[PDB]
């Protein structure tokens, strides 16, 4: 049996999570503190914190134990 | 991640019952033990009542509050929450006649400083304490010998997600996609006061962060008189599942019922309960 | 000798689109990751996109993210940057860039958004 | 930056891996069976497993066939996939710390330098990840990064699967730059921008490398294409494992080992 790959499903049970690539062309990064050059150097980029908080806030939105 | 949590898992009740029922077994246990050493009778009033500890708890919870605001190593946010959620957590199934709720919050708050990663020495912690330093060494003996406790009495479940995050995802959401707010920072003064009310009740035991969190930024636009159902139904697309808008409704209904019937712990009522919980100790009913 | 040609630049209105081209020569350009690199004046230089040499993947940077889009024929030995819904801050010199081991650098195109 | 020892109570990195591995299920990552302690002092207890990645390397009676490697990589990266997707680097990923049940089931397993990532108000230790395996970008001391820092380290061992011998055997942090930078060349800016706004950034000498296909004879197009991304210089355009998991070698014909088919060390 050969490969191809498979994405991880996880329920969230929260509004849908923009993707990566909409953060930008809709400008949610323009609302998200800009990376310092130094940041950028280690690979620290402001889509980073955008993509944690827009998760953080939609996990768990819908769940009622 | 939350929706996949320990939080979510074993620490999210489901009624405010759920806790009480919890905390009364936690204080008859101690009657029961402290009884069957043969010192005391099943109703001495040396026994704090249920709805007595939560007073005191209540009392070292705001304790536990201050502490970390005057912390002299400006304390993360997330560290304070972590340590609250930590000290909820242990008094719903412990008494506060067998482990003082003061040496238990300083616990909560050391340990909370090393999941969190908020790195400090030990003398940087208890350096913070206005005690001697006779005292601060004291303080941190007792300590180190409740750590190991808590941390069973958590289940050694210690990442804490806190509405704090969550909050901040949600401004990003408004001020990208929501333009019918026009800045949606004019919110977050009141939005944060409500934040911290709800941290006093038991809405961290009850609900998830995500939920806490838009509750406390509807209930601050609800104040400036501005309304946004639309971002629930057009922007969170809650048109489609009926049932999830409505059940996330009622949530929010709830958590604010649970913060306009929250009750502060009287100043006078906390001397008399301070007063006994002292002579608990003294008597030491535990051997 | 190793060479990078640019070109497709000009002046675009803000929203417009522009595809910018890079024909290599001199190197084995299907064995390497290719780039965009832009510099507009009185700033540093800022990285854009990269493609790694078979093409199925792609990494961009934040301020083009969902607006820009590298890609590679490397039959014909060009690499592309599609530019979309373009702002007045993606005005700078654009070059072709070899990601990977020996550094290669093209002259530059201009693109300017008015 | 602060901490101690003997008066600070319970060790800091066993609660790494309590705190993280409490939170985590996934078949490639080590799963925590018991946690218990006394006196400040504390022990856990995770899967049996019967081997590590690092003695089947240095087995020398073991042949890797490129079916093997590619299965070794395919659980590897699904694991770390699975960590990034939460948020969390692993920051010390070498093939000591890849171990393997009776099963052929790869485990990545030392936690004790895991920590959470994505926050803008948090400071991250430098001093991370083993020296052999550790990016270019730790070594000038950024103190912001993401995770590059782990894909760097799967590219080192990769290198140490293909070569059976340490890719990158620095004896100090700077020796450790000096063969990072004389054996894949040394980044210009167009390579790497912000490169020099590093803390602890130091100028090399501009060497030019060894290509990869002279490195790693062995290997075809699609396993060159795989290393020369996860060996990128811009810590924000080196792949993710992600993109990794999607790249034509794992697809391609040769195809992954099966578990109960993975050699057995000696």
């Amino acid at each position: 049996a050969l490969y191809e790959y498979q994405p991880l499903q996880i329920e969230t049970y929260g509004p849908h999570v923009p993707e990566l690539e909409m953060l930008g062309r809709l400008g949610y990064l323009n609302h998200v503190r800009a990376a310092s050059p130094q940041d950028l150097a280690g690979g620290y980029t402001s889509s980073l914190a955008c993509h944690r908080a827009l998760q953080d806030a939609f996990s768990g939105l819908f769940w009622q134990p | 991640m939350y929706h996949n949590s320990s939080q979510k898992r074993h620490w999210t009740f489901s009624s405010e019952e759920q806790l009480a029922r919890l905390r009364a077994d936690a204080n008859r246990k101690f009657r029961c033990k402290a009884v069957a050493n043969g010192k005391v009778l099943p109703n001495d009033p040396v026994f704090l009542e249920p709805h007595e500890e939560m007073t005191l708890c209540k009392y070292y919870e705001k304790r536990l509050l201050e502490f970390c605001s005057v912390f002299k190593p400006a304390m993360p946010r997330s560290v304070v929450g972590t340590a609250c959620m930590y000290f909820k957590r242990f008094y719903l199934n412990n008494s506060v006649m067998e482990y003082h709720p003061r040496i238990i919050m300083l616990t909560c708050a050391f340990l909370a400083c090393k999941v969190d990663e908020f790195n400090v020495s030990s003398p940087q912690f208890v350096g913070n304490l206005r005690e001697s330093p006779l005292g601060q060494e004291k303080a941190l003996e007792q300590i180190l010998e409740y750590e190991l406790l808590l941390i069973q009495q958590l289940n050694f479940h210690l990442i804490v997600h806190n509405p704090y995050r969550p909050f901040e995802g949600f401004l990003i959401d408004l001020k990208t996609r929501y333009p019918i707010l026009e800045n949606p920072e004019i919110l977050r003064k009141t939005a944060d006061d409500f934040l911290n009310r709800i941290a006093l009740t038991d809405a961290y035991l009850l609900y998830t962060p995500s939920q806490i969190a838009l509750t406390a930024i509807l209930s601050s636009a609800s104040r400036a008189g501005i309304t946004m159902e639309s971002y629930l139904s057009e922007s969170l697309m809650l048109k489609e599942n009926r049932t999830c808008l409505s059940q996330l409704l009622d949530i929010m209904k709830s958590m604010r019922n649970l913060v306009k019937k929250y009750e502060p712990p009287r100043s006078e009522e906390v001397a008399v309960l301070k007063q006994k919980l002292e002579r608990c100790h003294s008597a030491e009913l535990a051997l | 000798q190793v060479q990078l040609v640019e070109s497709g630049g000009g002046l675009v209105q803000p929203g417009g689109s522009l595809r910018l081209s890079c024909v290599a020569s001199g190197f084995t350009f299907k064995n390497f990751y290719m780039g965009w690199v832009r510099q507009a004046p009185d700033k540093g230089l800022e990285w854009v996109a990269t493609i790694n040499s078979g093409g199925e993947i792609q990494s961009y940077a934040d301020s083009v993210k969902g607006r820009f889009t590298i890609s590679r024929d490397n039959a014909k030995n060009t690499l592309y940057l599609q530019m979309n819904n373009l702002r007045p801050e993606d005005t700078a010199v654009y070059y072709c860039s070899k990601q990977s081991s020996t550094p290669a650098k093209g002259q530059g195109t201009q693109v300017t958004v008015s | 930056g602060h901490r101690s020892e003997a008066k600070d109570g319970i060790n800091r990195t066993a609660l790494r891996e309590i705190k993280l591995l409490q939170e985590l299920s996934h078949p490639n990552i080590i799963g925590l069976l018991d946690a218990f302690g006394h006196k400040s002092n504390i022990s856990l207890v995770f899967d049996f497993m019967e081997t590590d990645l690092e003695v089947i390397i240095k087995d020398n009676s073991l042949v890797l066939t490129p079916s093997h490697i590619k299965a070794y990589m395919l659980m590897t990266l699904q694991g770390l996939e699975y960590l990034h997707q939460h948020w969390i680097l692993h920051r010390d990923l070498k093939p000591n710390n890849l171990l393997l049940d009776e099963n052929g089931v790869l485990k990545l397993a030392d936690f004790g330098l895991a920590k959470s990532f994505g926050s803008p108000n948090r400071a991250y230790t430098h001093q991370v990840v083993t020296r052999w395996y550790r990016a270019p970008e730790l070594l000038f001391g950024a103190r912001m990064y993401g995770v590059g820092v782990d894909m760097w380290a799967v590219g080192c061992i990769l290198a140490e699967l293909l070569l059976r011998v340490p890719f990158l055997p620095g004896d100090s942090d700077l020796d450790q730059l000096t063969r990072i930078f004389e054996t894949l060349g040394t980044p210009t800016e167009e390579q790497w921008p912000d490169m020099c706004s590093l803390p602890d950034y130091v100028t090399f000498k501009s060497f030019p490398g060894i290509p990869l296909h002279h490195i790693f004879s062995a290997a075809g197009d699609d396993l060159l294409d795989l290393i020369q991304g996860l060996f990128l210089f811009n810590p924000c355009a080196r792949i993710t494992a992600t993109q990794a998991l999607k790249m034509k070698y794992f697809s391609n014909r040769p195809g992954p080992t099966p578990g109960c088919q993975l050699p057995r060390p000696n």
